[PDB]
């Protein structure tokens, strides 16, 4: 039988995670430049 | 107690002294049919958020 407790999901720094976190952290930054773009545009347009 | 107290104390007359100094600062301004100055405006928000 196992000498281990059966504990499979990985860890946050191992290579599939490090992975998934890049794409996220990718979309992320991408969710974020657009929003600062929408605010940008409709303070402008408050201003006016 | 004491020191929650003293905390409510100040939290509270710091933001009351903030709005009496945004009143003071706004005050000219609603005794005109003038403009906001959007530059004041943004960085100091007011009752009106459209109009006048």
């Amino acid at each position: 039988a196992a000498s281990h407790s059966n504990v499979v999901f990985p860890d946050m720094s191992g290579t599939a995670l490090s992975w998934v976190q890049k794409i996220s952290g990718g979309l992320g930054a991408f969710a974020i430049g657009a929003i600062l773009v929408l605010v940008v545009v409709t303070c402008i347009g408050l201003r006016r | 107690v004491g020191m929650s107290l003293l905390a409510l104390i100040s939290i509270f007359a710091s933001c009351y002294m903030l709005v009496a100094a945004r009143s003071k600062c706004l005050t000219p301004y609603a005794l005109t049919p003038g403009a906001a100055v959007p530059w004041t405006l943004g960085i100091l928000c007011c009752a009106p958020r459209a109009h006048a």
